[PDB]
């Protein structure tokens, strides 16, 4: 791992810890699941973190969140959240859609740092995000 | 940067494996 991936990573796990606690309960994944247009039931939201709560205190600590995105870094479920950003469907994720979805998760974003995500996962140039640029996003 | 929206994605995942009808 390296150094840009740990800064990454944490404030994606920021992204979650809406309170600062150092820690993502129940709470937070409900909030942010539905910012992203989901509806997980409270049992849906215990089994999350049951499933990595190694240290089995209920709650998401960084190692676990880490873990997380280890185990989901082994389809249709791409579409879907692809369908989450691209807000028109016109097949192509804008920067605007990009900052909307951010700001829906209580980012504030620079107009040059919503540009400089669009680039990175823009792979042909046109300066959006299609589905298949998405799909390799969603690769890694 | 891009690891933001990514993580984002992964939970989002996460759950999705995760529901109960
Ligand atoms: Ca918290
Ligand atoms: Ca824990
Ligand atoms: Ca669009
Ligand atoms: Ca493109």
């Amino acid at each position: 791992l390296t150094e840009e991936q740990i800064a990454e990573f944490k404030e994606a796990f920021s992204l979650f810890d809406k309170d600062g606690d150092g820690t993502i309960t129940t709470k937070e994944l409900g909030t942010v699941m539905r910012s992203l247009g989901q509806n997980p039931t409270e049992a849906e939201l215990q089994d999350m973190i049951n499933e990595v709560d190694a240290d089995g205190n209920g709650t998401i600590d960084f190692p676990e969140f880490l873990t997380m995105m280890a185990r989901k870094m082994k389809e249709e479920e791409i579409r879907e959240a692809f369908r989450v950003f691209d807000k028109d469907g016109n097949g192509y994720i804008s920067a605007a859609e990009l900052r909307h979805v951010m700001t829906n998760l209580g980012e504030k974003l620079t107009d040059e740092e919503v540009d400089e995500m669009i680039r990175e996962a823009d792979i042909d140039g046109d300066g959006q995000v299609n589905y298949e640029e998405f799909v390799q996003m969603m690769t890694a | 940067t891009v690891g933001k929206v990514y993580a984002a994605l992964m939970i989002f995942d996460f759950y999705k494996q995760n529901k109960t009808s």
